[PDB]
């Protein structure tokens, strides 16, 4: 996640020293970048899920949110942005049919 | 009144689904454990057709891995999501 600072610097860097009869060419600050904010990305019922019919409306809600970016309460999404294929963490105790 | 005894030919549903387990149970018994054809119960209608139909999008199931003759009827509906 951080290499992309050093592709920016790089980058500054060549447009810097080609261009040079012009004022100095704009920059972000750094907290643009540091920000996990602007990256989309950043009583629970206990029962083991058991109720099968309740299984589908409760991972459902949860999947209308992991649809646009949040992880949810039996999905969760795991903690790379190291690689860029960002993989996901179901709850192991569900229905099979309907974790698959 | 005192009814006529349900003549077995019109009595099903529960009747003939413990009719067919004992006819498994006396096929076992004339094997004796050499048989040992079990599960004759389980589970329902229309979750089975949930389930069956799943199986068509590739899906995985509790009775699908990767009376007793629904595992014919199954097979030739299985065998087409394979």
């Amino acid at each position: 996640l951080q290499q992309s600072l050093e592709l920016k610097r790089k980058m500054l860097r060549d447009k810097q020293n080609k261009k040079n009869s012009g004022q100095h060419l704009p920059i972000f600050p750094a907290w643009v970048y540091e920000r996990p904010a602007l990256i989309g990305d950043f009583t629970a019922l206990p029962i083991g899920t058991l109720p099968l019919a309740s299984q589908e409306s409760a991972v459902v809600e949860d999947l209308l949110y992991v649809l646009v970016g949040v992880d949810g309460r039996y999905v969760s999404a795991q903690p790379l942005a190291g690689r860029q294929s960002r993989t996901f963490l179901v709850d192991p105790n569900l229905d099979l049919s309907i974790r698959e | 009144g005192h009814r006529e005894e349900p003549y077995l030919t019109e009595a099903g549903r529960d009747a003939f689904d413990k009719f067919c387990r004992l006819h498994q149970g006396e096929l076992q018994l004339l094997a004796g454990g050499v048989l040992q054809a079990p599960q004759p119960v389980l589970v329902k209608e229309c979750e089975l057709v949930k389930d069956v139909l799943n199986v068509l999008i590739g899906v995985v199931s509790a009775t699908f891995s990767l009376p007793e003759s629904i595992s014919s009827l199954l097979s030739e509906v299985a065998e087409y999501g394979t």
